RNA sequence: UUCGGGUCUUGUAAUUGGAAUGAGUACAAUGUAAAUACCUUAACGAGGAACAACUGGAGGGCAAGUCUGGUGCCAGCAGCCG
């Protein structure tokens, strides 16, 4: 109707959200190895050349 | 053996005259339409085969090939789709040629042997 | 510019008139005379042609190849 | 000024923590006070989506949702415009000690 | 003549190997008043090297999403603008 239930349930969206499980996500190399990964990501494997970096773009 | 039964089935399929199943076979053989009639030995209770034998004598010639499963498998029942036999199960258990289609090689020879000796 | 009420029905149900899966109607149709002649059963259609069996209901034998043509008393 | 605006419904029944109430007087700052049909005078706040979109006045049966932690206050949700109020009186979900007609 | 040798390099792969080693154990010894611990060192101690890095944040300020789904001026977020 006007409202599905009692408004101000004090935690409504948390109570009702579809709780999606976490993923597996193989281990990221953390430390200087993270600098490995990231430096290779940006400055030697140059990915987007036109205009700006646009790094982490929306897939569409 | 039986390499022309496939061929004549395909030729009649070209002209769409296969009395598939049994009811079409009966209605056609009571008429002067069915040319070749195949009933298989692998029929349960043998009443249908017995009736086919009684009727076809009366469109007289028949061929008594057994194992209708493979018959309807390659008699033109279903669809090949990919390379071969793309279906769960299929069969006819009785077939009748009403229209010849093609000719050449083995049309009336083994029918003369089987039905007219 | 309008919200529609649900179509509530005061009607129990009407289902598809299912066709009857008849098991071997031809044995019902024919009659074998001991490995030889074979007779047919209950009529043959003159309006449609030989081989088309007719319908048994009562005081009338009925067509169904050309259904409306033949329904006559016998 | 309807060009600036966003531009036959049915009633809605109370559901497990909300009640029909009759406004007794309209208070300032956008608040209001209503008798709930329990023998109680509660303080209702005019909720959003409601403030200056649809109005309300004294002597109007109107739906209000309670807040589970502080019963003494509540927030009004859904209004009833004088004809399904009679229907509300008819269906008997709320006591008929309060008739409102002009 | 389109090629295409990747001919020279860089990256990306739940493909695939053998190297190297400490956190931990622990012979001992040293270390100490006595000792722990460190500094050495036998033997042990890496495969997903589960021997797993969190904490905040991705509108601006301010580096980073106009991706997905959920809620729908409610819940909430937001130091300020919102
Ligand atoms: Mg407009
Ligand atoms: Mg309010
Ligand atoms: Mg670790
Ligand atoms: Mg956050
Ligand atoms: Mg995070
Ligand atoms: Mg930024
Ligand atoms: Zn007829």
């Amino acid at each position: 109707g006007k409202v599905h239930g009692s408004l101000a349930r004090a935690g409504k969206v948390k109570s009702q959200t579809p709780k999606v499980e976490k993923q597996e996500k193989p281990k990221q190399p953390k430390g200087r190895a993270y600098k490995r990964l990231l430096y290779t990501r940006r400055f030697v494997n140059v990915t987007l050349t036109n205009g700006k970096r646009k790094m982490n773009p929306s897939p569409s | 053996i039986e390499d022309a039964l496939k061929v004549v089935l395909r030729t009649s399929l070209v002209h769409d005259g296969l009395a598939r199943g049994l009811r079409e076979s009966a209605k056609a053989l009571t008429r002067g339409e069915g040319q070749l009639a195949v009933l298989v030995e692998s029929v349960t209770e043998e009443a249908i085969s017995k009736l086919v034998q009684g009727l076809a004598t009366e469109n007289v010639p028949l061929i008594k090939v057994a194992d209708a499963k493979q018959l309807g498998e390659w008699a033109g029942l279903g669809k090949i789709d990919r390379d071969g036999n793309a279906r769960k199960v299929v069969g006819a258990s009785v077939v009748v040629v009403k229209n010849w289609g093609a000719d050449t090689q083995e049309r009336e020879i083994l029918l003369e042997h089987f039905s007219q000796q | 510019g309008k919200k529609r009420k649900k179509k509530v029905y005061t009607t129990p149900k009407k289902i598809r008139h299912k066709h009857k899966k008849v098991k071997l109607a031809v044995l019902n149709y024919y009659k074998v005379d001991d490995e030889g002649k074979v007779a047919k059963l209950r009529k043959e259609c003159p309006n449609c042609g030989p081989g088309i069996f007719l319908a048994n209901h009562g005081d009338r034998f009925y067509c169904g190849k050309c259904h409306s043509t033949f329904a006559t008393q016998k | 000024k309807g060009r600036r605006g966003k531009n036959k419904r049915e009633l809605i029944y109370k559901e497990e923590g909300q009640e029909y109430a009759q406004i007794t007087k309209m208070l300032g700052n956008g608040r209001v006070e209503a008798s709930c049909f329990d023998g109680n005078k509660r303080m209702a706040h005019i909720r959003g989506k409601l403030r200056k979109k649809v109005w309300m006045g004294q002597g109007d049966i109107i739906l209000v949702s309670l807040r589970d932690f502080q019963d003494d206050q509540c927030d009004v949700v859904h209004k009833y415009n004088l004809d399904e109020a009679r229907t509300l009186k008819n269906q008997g979900e709320l006591p008929e000690n309060a008739k409102i007609n002009e």
